[PDB]
């Protein structure tokens, strides 16, 4: 009766959806009972004092575990043959075999080999010791507490801003280019110069002698002088010992390319040199924009005359400011799809250049890192369209959007949707249509009949990168060029001697089953888009039924009638999305997993062979790789993969417990809790107990939910187990 | 039809306590075969669940022939107990024991 | 059996419910010490089986009284000050027949 | 050797894994009578492999390490260097047939919209019609063409929309 | 080092069992 | 005089949120009175509740 | 039963490819992806497909090609028929051809 | 309640009514039609959400609609 207390008509629900919707739209601040905008920008505001205080207190708890449960000030000594530890294990469910089997990395208990690299990104930027990470723990704990005060003052009356105050999009994106991005990667330049780049010399610089100690011997002179090289004079030499002052060098802000030859990963002094030029033109980009000093430029001129005439967009960019900033989902939208491209950017260019010290050693952290960001970015895209479509919904104005861009949109969408629907059935119809065909030449004994399509384009993209495993010898490859003549002292030969390494993940060489599979995660990606921008679009309404936006974001249906309308609504669109969206995450990172393990092992043949066809992939990575991880436990007795052999079943439970409220629908169940009902309130003695809120099944909405999160649950966990098993398992 | 409130409802019931005491079986040990426990399993080398009554059907059919049924030569199948048929060096039948497993999966 | 349940304490409205949770909780408490000490995880020890089986069932005899006074808080015999005194029988009388059932051994 | 590749009459993969493939029919043909019909079907699948590693080395296609050929999908570098019937000859071959069957398609259906009831020749094809249109379809392009330059290919904005 | 034997019981068996009580009774709740 | 269509004329339908929406069906009555949707179109594309008819106004209905 | 049954024993319809047996090793893939593939039609619904039908028959009345008879969305008792059926087949027929190439090879 | 609105195309043929299991609607003189009459929902208590008057409406784009709101004891349909 009381625990919505934003919404009064989920507080009149006798029935047990009441919690279950007091849970799920408790954050739909837009739905509650009462709201303003000033109200509502208000919650947001306190929200993200929230989220902000609970990374940074997840972050100082990472550290906190490390530096007291961890062994990192010996992985620093042998960060090669020594196993990063998470936190240990107080599990009193153990036998005498399982503490036996999980104690290893030099601990005393049972511990956690961890996967996420915070090792090897805490060691190159000046972390040696234990008790340099419980001052970060310390730190952190400390500035969470900070934006949990400040989550609870800014909603306080005189503390709490005014409507007007949140839209000043102006001085947002103002300060937001230039003190948040620019001023924050001129400090973090700042910590490389000062404190990374002499650690990574061997010589330590902390809070007691930054003050004492010079990052360059002549230091600040060449800065206000103008020979700016003289700061890139003695870089680290190719015999560096990475941590100590063998061969040490001494330049700060250097320009290389290429890898260390020790950690194989990037040299800080060039990482230096590209957060300051990057804080550079953040500052230059931040410096544009007019708030309230006379110079700069204006977002509301800028937008509404950027119109091309003769029916090239129509009216163009006119009107788009009087949405993007009334609209918020709008704006996270538009924030969901840059974060989540830019999260598929961190993971692509976070295995191909490693930025940490040790890292693509370390194998199992590096398939974790990727996969992780891949599904973090797979999510987020997905609810990029999804806040997409809410906007279509709830903020959408068409008589405010005469004639734009947002409106010529849904004047062709179903020439958008259509030829989607082309380019993901072409690529259905062909990428199965090759890979069957090549599974059928295999089976009949007969390998040379396969369709092996050579990956030609990329190949010219390798080879124009300076790859000369091709002979396209088209720009960098080809030692005449004009674009390899004007890089030889500046940026280029350890970028080609990086490339031309064969045992990196820098541009792996590539065949027909990289053609395959590029073309699978196009077939994806074109059909993610296909449901999403489908559910965007016909958001507002269809000839089915023109008016889905009286009905709101989230509904079942319409009912049986014209036809049947199951999952009709925009929601229900985003739902059979996620399902095509894990499977193209899974197709991706099913493809770097074998591709690396079979990099790993040294038989990269043993790839090119196989995946070309289908079979290969299920009998030569699925059944092959999941020895180790299935034999976590056995009747002969266990080691420590039997956590990842746990968890690849309780994954497999789980994703088989989706399809329970994915296949059987609601309304066999409310006839099934009828007849619980019925039992209840008619056995001796259980009538004394009586519930409270009435039992009812879950609605269908929920029962997507239900099973979409254990769909979720189950391939993360399944994937996650057999992951980090058959990489650490054999390495 | 005017107790199908009844009968739905103790099938429910049945069909719930079979499902734990059948599943969860599996689940503890899984468990416990996990947790580097072999010995709290269930198995015959552990907590032992015979299947005594499919057992006890097993003795007396392969001891029909001695007084139940005088006139067979030899039991109903190979089944319930004995030796082997074995032929062309592939054994076509040979008793099957019925043990904690067995009980498992019939539950 | 209209004969039958008018035995059991939670049927004879003439009585407290302070009595009623006592002869539910020791009509319980060697019932629900059983499955711990004769079939838990530290059976075959001749020292500790009566032990941790008595120990873990007044655990969970206590989670239990806990539970009662979540319902009795959720709900409102039928009273809340009723359920609040069924509970705190109940804890009494559910611990004593774990030890009861610890002295039968 | 385009892209790190090899001709196929050149690489000894290829020639390595026709003699695997001659290898196993030949342990599998020792079994049996050598006129009897599983020795002349065996003796016939060798004589068809064979010819068919004749005929993939004889027409030029480019093996890599693995010895299977590979086909160059980019004209002009199958087209500078004799590899345009990989795909560029049949990616004409088929969409010769795929518009033919989309324009008799088409055309069937335009020369049955007018007409008493349509839907009743859609499940029961007029057959004369069909083979009418099946064998004056032949010259699709120039037809489809020709009536792209009319604009009665496409229809204007007389089509059924929602709400934009 | 008796942290492990201490924190873990109250973090899963007695903060849960204080959420598992406080946070129910708040849901029926007469309203006023 | 008798406002609308006539008995059997070809029309286009201009409502937007009509099934029929840009296409074209014969009228068979127009009723001549104060109703509000007085033009019964008939068309050979029935909707997804499998009806024929509906009725439209007189600023939803053109002909051809 | 996930190694040693699943796992173990599959061991001869991944490998059964360049032999007599290859075909089980082919409906064995097919017969995943069919049960997959009824996934499509249990997970989805019909408002959603419809409305697809309804961008794709624009894009057929734009090139004159919209069919006499109307396409429609699949039922919704018809597409939990065309699930239901599409499981049973890729389930049974992928234990068919993995019980067949196990027990004819090892057997 | 849920919300059972209706709108001016009614053509008055009452099969809404004859299609609703809950009495929620019903059928008021009016002018806007040849059948002199149009629905109501009077009722909307009662109603559960179960849309079978809008199966049963002729009009294109439905005349009923029912759009499901809050859900009291009688909207769940429950007989406890
Ligand atoms: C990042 C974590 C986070 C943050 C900052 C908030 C923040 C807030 N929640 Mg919230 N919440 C969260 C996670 C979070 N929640 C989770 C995981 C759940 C369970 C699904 C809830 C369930 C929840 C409920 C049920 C309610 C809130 C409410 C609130 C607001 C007080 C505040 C804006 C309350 C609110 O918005 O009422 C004004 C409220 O009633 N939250
Ligand atoms: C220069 C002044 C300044 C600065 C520094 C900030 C800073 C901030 N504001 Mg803010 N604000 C300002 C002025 C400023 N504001 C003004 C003047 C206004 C009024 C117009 C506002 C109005 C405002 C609102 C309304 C909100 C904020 C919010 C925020 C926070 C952003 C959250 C976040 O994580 O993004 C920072 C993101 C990053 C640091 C990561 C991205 C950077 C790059 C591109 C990614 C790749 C590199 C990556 C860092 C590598 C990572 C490696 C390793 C660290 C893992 C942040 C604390 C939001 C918030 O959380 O509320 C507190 C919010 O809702 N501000
Ligand atoms: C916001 C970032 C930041 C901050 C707070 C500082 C702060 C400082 N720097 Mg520093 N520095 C930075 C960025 C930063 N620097 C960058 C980006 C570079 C590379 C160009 C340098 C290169 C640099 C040199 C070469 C020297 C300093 C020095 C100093 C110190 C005295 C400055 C007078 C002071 C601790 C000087 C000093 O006293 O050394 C300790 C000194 O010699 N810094
Ligand atoms: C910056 C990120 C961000 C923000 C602020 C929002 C904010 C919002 N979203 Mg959005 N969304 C996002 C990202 C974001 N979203 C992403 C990335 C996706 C894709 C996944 C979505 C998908 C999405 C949909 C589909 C909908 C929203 C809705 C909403 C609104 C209501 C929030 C709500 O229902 O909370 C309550 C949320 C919950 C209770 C979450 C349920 C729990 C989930 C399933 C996690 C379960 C995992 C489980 C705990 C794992 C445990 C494993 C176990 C074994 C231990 C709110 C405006 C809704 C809306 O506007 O309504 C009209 C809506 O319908 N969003
Ligand atoms: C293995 C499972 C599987 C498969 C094959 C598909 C296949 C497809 N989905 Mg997906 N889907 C799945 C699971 C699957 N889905 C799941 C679990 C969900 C969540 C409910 C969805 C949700 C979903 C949505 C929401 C959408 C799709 C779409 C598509 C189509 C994309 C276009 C394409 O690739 O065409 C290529 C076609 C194929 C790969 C299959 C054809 C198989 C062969 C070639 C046909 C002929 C074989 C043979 C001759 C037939 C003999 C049969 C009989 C006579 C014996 C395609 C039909 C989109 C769509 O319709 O795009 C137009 C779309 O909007 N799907
Ligand atoms: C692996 C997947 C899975 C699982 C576990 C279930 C589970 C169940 N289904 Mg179900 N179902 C599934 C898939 C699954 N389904 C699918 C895919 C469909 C699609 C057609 C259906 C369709 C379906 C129907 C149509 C019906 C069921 C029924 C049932 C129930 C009968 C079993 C029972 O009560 O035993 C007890 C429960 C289990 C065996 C589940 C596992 C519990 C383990 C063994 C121990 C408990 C966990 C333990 C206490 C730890 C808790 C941790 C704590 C933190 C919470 C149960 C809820 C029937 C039902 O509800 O009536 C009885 C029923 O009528 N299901
Ligand atoms: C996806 C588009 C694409 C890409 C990336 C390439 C890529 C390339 N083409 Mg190419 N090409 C394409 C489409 C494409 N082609 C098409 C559609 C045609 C017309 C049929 C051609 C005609 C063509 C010729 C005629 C030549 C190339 C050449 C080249 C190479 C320089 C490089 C490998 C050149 C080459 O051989 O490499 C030096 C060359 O001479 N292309
Ligand atoms: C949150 C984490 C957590 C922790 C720390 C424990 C801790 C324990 N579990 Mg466990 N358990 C949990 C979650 C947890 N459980 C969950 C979620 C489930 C359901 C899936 C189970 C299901 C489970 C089973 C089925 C069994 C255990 C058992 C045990 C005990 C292992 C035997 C041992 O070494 O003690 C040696 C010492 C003893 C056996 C003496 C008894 C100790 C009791 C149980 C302590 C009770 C504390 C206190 C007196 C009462 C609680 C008050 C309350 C306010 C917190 C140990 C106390 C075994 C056991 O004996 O416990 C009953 C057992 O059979 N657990
Ligand atoms: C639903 C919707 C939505 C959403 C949307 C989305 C989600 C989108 C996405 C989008 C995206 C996601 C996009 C992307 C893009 C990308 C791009 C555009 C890229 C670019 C790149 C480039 C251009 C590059 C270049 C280069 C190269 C080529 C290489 C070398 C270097 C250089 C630089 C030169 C919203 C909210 C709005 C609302 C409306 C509707
Ligand atoms: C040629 C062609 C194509 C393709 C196709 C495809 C791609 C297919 C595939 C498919 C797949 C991808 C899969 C499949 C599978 C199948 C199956 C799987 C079947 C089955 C059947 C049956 C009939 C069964 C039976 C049985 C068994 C065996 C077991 C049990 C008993 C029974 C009797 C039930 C294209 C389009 C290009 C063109 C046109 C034509
Ligand atoms: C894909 C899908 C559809 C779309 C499926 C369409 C409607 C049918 C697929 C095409 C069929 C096979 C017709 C195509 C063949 C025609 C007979 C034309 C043949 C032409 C030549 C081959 C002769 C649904 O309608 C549906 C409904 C309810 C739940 C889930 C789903 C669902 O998952």
């Amino acid at each position: 009766k009381l625990f919505p207390k934003f919404s009064q008509g989920l507080a009149q629900d006798p029935t047990t959806r009441r919690i279950w919707y007091g849970l799920a739209m408790a954050h739909d601040f837009e739905s509650h009972d009462g709201m303003t905008e000033e109200n509502l920008y208000q919650k947001i505001f306190a929200s993200h004092f929230g989220q902000l205080s609970i990374i940074f207190l997840w972050t100082s708890g990472n550290l906190f575990h490390v530096a007291w449960q961890g062994n990192f000030e010996q992985w620093v000594t042998d960060p090669v043959h020594i196993r990063p530890i998470a936190h240990a294990i107080w599990d009193p469910h153990f036998g005498q075999p399982a503490v036996e089997a999980f104690t290893r990395g030099g601990a005393s208990g049972p511990v956690n080999i961890s996967t996420s690299g915070v090792y090897q990104w805490w060691y190159t930027i000046g972390m040696r010791t234990n008790q340099d990470l419980y001052v970060g723990s310390v730190f952190l704990a400390l500035v969470s507490a900070i934006f949990l005060f400040a989550g609870w003052l800014h909603l306080q009356p005189n503390f709490q801003p005014s409507l007007s105050w949140f839209k000043d999009a102006e001085s947002r994106l103002n300060h937001h280019l230039s003190g948040l991005f620019g001023v924050s990667s001129l400090a973090w330049t700042g910590h490389l110069v000062h404190v990374a780049i002499p650690e990574s010399r061997g010589q330590h610089v902390g809070w007691d002698n930054f003050l004492s100690v010079l990052p360059h011997p002549q230091g600040l002179t060449p800065f206000f002088t103008g020979n700016w090289a003289a700061y890139a004079q003695s870089p680290d030499t190719a015999s560096h010992v990475f941590g100590t002052a063998q061969g040490s060098g001494q330049a700060i802000l250097t320009f290389l390319g290429g890898f260390h030859p020790q950690t194989q990963s990037l040299w800080l002094t060039d990482m230096a040199h590209h957060h300051l030029a990057i804080a550079v033109i953040f500052i230059v980009a931040g410096h544009m924009y007019r708030t309230n000093f006379g110079i700069g430029h204006r977002m509301q001129a800028i937008l509404e005359a950027h119109t091309p005439p003769s029916g090239s967009l129509g009216a163009g960019h006119k009107g788009l400011f009087d949405t993007v900033n009334n609209s918020l989902h709008f704006q996270l939208g538009l924030a969901l799809a840059s974060v989540g491209t830019i999260t598929s950017l961190v993971a692509q260019h976070m295995y191909s250049l490693p930025p940490y010290a040790f890292q693509a050693i370390d194998f199992t952290t590096q398939a974790a890192l990727y996969t992780h960001h891949q599904y973090i970015a797979g999510f987020i895209m997905c609810g990029a369209f999804a806040h997409g479509a809410i906007f279509f919904i709830r903020d959408y104005d068409p008589e405010q959007n005469k004639g734009n861009v947002l409106a010529r949109m849904l004047d062709h969408k179903e020439a958008l949707i259509s030829h989607l629907s082309w380019v993901s059935l072409f690529l259905g119809f062909h990428t199965l249509g090759l890979y069957v065909h090549n599974d059928v030449m295999q089976a009949f004994g007969t390998p040379e009949k396969q369709i092996l399509i050579e990956p030609v384009f990329a190949q010219w993209i390798q080879a124009a990168h300076g790859k000369a495993l091709y002979g396209f010898d088209f720009l960098l490859s080809s030692k005449t060029s004009a674009a390899f003549a004007n890089g030889q002292s500046l940026w280029l030969p350890g970028w080609l001697d990086a490339i031309n390494n064969n045992q990196n993940s820098l541009f792996l060489t590539i065949g027909p089953g990289d053609f395959l599979v590029h073309h699978a995660i196009a077939l994806g990606l074109h059909t993610t888009t296909l449901i999403l921008v489908k559910g965007a679009l016909d958001a507002r309404g269809s000839k089915l039924m023109p008016d889905k936006k009286d009905f709101g974001y989230s509904f079942p249906c319409d009912g049986p009638g014209r036809g049947g309308t199951c999952d009709i609504s925009a929601y229900d669109a985003f739902y059979l999305a996620v399902f095509w969206m894990l499977n193209t995450i899974g197709w991706v990172t099913f493809y770097w997993h074998w591709k690396h393990l079979t990099l790993w092992q040294g038989n990269v043949a043993q790839f090119d062979e196989s995946s070309t066809y289908l079979m290969g992939w299920l009998r030569d990575y699925l059944w092959l790789n999941s020895s180790q991880l299935i034999n976590g436990y056995n009747p002969f007795g266990m080691n420590s993969l039997s956590v990842w052999a746990w968890t690849f079943l309780f994954g497999h439970l789980i994703y088989a417990t989706g399809f329970m409220f994915l296949i059987s629908w609601r309304g066999y169940w409310q006839e099934l809790i009828e007849t619980l009902v019925w039992a209840h309130e008619k056995t001796p003695l259980a009538n004394l107990v009586y519930w409270k809120d009435k039992p009812v099944a879950l609605s269908i909405v929920q029962a997507r939910l239900v099973g979409l999160a254990h769909f979720s649950v189950g391939y993360i966990f399944t994937y996650a187990a057999f992951l980090i098993a058959s990489t650490s398992g054999r390495f | 039809i005017r107790h199908r409130d009844a009968i739905i409802s103790h099938l429910n019931w049945v069909c719930i306590f079979l499902g734990f005491h059948s599943f969860g079986l599996y689940i503890h040990n899984d468990t416990m075969s996990a947790l580097g426990r072999p010995q709290d399993m269930f198995s015959d080398t552990a907590i032992q669940l015979q299947p005594v009554f499919a057992q006890w059907i097993q003795n007396t059919h392969f001891l029909a022939p001695q007084l139940t049924a005088p006139n067979a030569l030899a039991a109903t199948s190979l089944t319930w107990g004995g030796d082997l048929v074995a032929v062309g060096g592939k054994v076509a039948m040979m008793p099957i024991s019925l043990g904690t497993s067995d009980f498992m999966v019939h539950h | 059996v209209a004969t039958y349940l008018s035995n059991l304490p939670a049927y004879r409205t003439g009585v407290a419910p302070v009595l009623r949770g006592v002869e539910i909780g020791l009509a319980h408490g060697f019932l629900l010490a059983g499955p711990f000490i004769k079939l838990g995880p530290l059976r075959n020890v001749p020292e500790t089986a009566e032990i941790a089986g008595s120990l873990s069932a007044a655990g969970l005899v206590l989670i239990l009284a806990l539970c009662l006074s979540i319902y009795g808080s959720a709900q409102f015999l039928f009273s809340a000050d009723g359920w609040s005194e069924f509970a705190a029988g109940f804890l009494v009388g559910g611990e004593a027949g774990v030890a009861w059932a610890y002295v039968c051994t | 050797d385009i892209a790190g590749l090899t001709p196929c009459s050149e690489s000894k993969a290829y020639a390595k894994l026709e003699k695997k493939e001659l290898k196993t029919l030949e342990k599998r043909l020792k079994q049996y009578e050598a006129d009897s019909a599983p020795a002349v079907a065996l003796k016939a699948t060798m004589e068809r492999t064979k010819a068919r590693f004749a005929n993939y080395a004889k027409a030029g296609l480019l093996c890599g390490n693995d010895g299977l050929p590979h086909l160059i999908a980019d004209p002009g570098l199958a087209l500078k260097y004799g590899h345009a019937g990989e795909v560029f000859i049949p990616t004409f071959g088929f969409l010769y047939v795929a518009g033919y069957i989309g324009y008799v398609g088409r055309q069937y259906l335009i020369a049955v919209k007018g007409e008493a009831k349509p839907t009743d020749k859609e499940i029961i094809i007029d057959v004369p019609l069909a083979t009418k249109l099946a064998w004056q379809g032949a010259g699709w392009p120039l037809a489809a063409v020709q009536e792209l330059q009319r604009g009665t290919l496409l229809e204007k904005e007389e089509n059924i929309t929602v709400s934009p | 080092s008796w942290a492990p034997s201490v924190f873990v019981p109250l973090t899963g068996l007695v903060l849960p069992a204080i959420a598992m009580a406080t946070l129910f009774v708040y849901i029926e709740k007469e309203a006023p | 005089k008798e406002v609308g269509p006539k008995r059997g004329s070809l029309v286009k339908i201009l409502r937007p949120e009509s099934y029929w929406f840009n296409q074209v069906g014969k009228v068979v009555s127009v009723d001549q009175s104060g109703v509000r949707y007085p033009v019964v179109v008939r068309f050979e594309n029935q909707n997804y509740a499998g009806v024929t008819t509906n009725n439209y106004a007189l600023d939803e209905v053109v002909a051809a | 039963w996930l190694r040693d049954f699943l796992w173990a024993q599959s061991s001869q319809v991944i490998q059964s490819y360049g032999s007599a047996l290859s075909a089980y090793g082919l409906i064995f893939l097919g017969a995943h992806f069919v049960w997959a593939f009824s996934l499509m039609f249990l997970f989805s619904g019909r408002g959603y497909w419809q409305e697809l039908i309804e961008s794709i028959v624009w894009a057929h009345n734009k090139l004159k090609v919209a069919p006499a008879i109307q396409p429609r969305a699949l039922s919704i008792t018809q597409g939990r028929a065309v699930g239901v059926a599409h499981y049973l087949l890729g389930g049974i027929a992928t234990t068919w051809s993995f019980f067949l190439a196990r027990i004819i090879s090892v057997g | 309640a849920h919300i059972v609105k209706i709108y001016d195309t009614c053509i008055g043929c009452t099969q809404c009514v004859r299609a609703c299991p809950l009495d929620v609607l019903e059928m008021v003189p009016w002018d806007g039609c040849k059948a002199s009459q149009m629905a109501s929902a009077p009722r909307t208590e009662d109603c559960v959400g179960c849309k079978r008057c809008e199966t049963a409406c002729p009009t294109d784009f439905l005349s009923v609609r029912v759009y499901l709101g809050s859900e009291s004891t009688r909207s769940m349909g429950l007989s406890y």
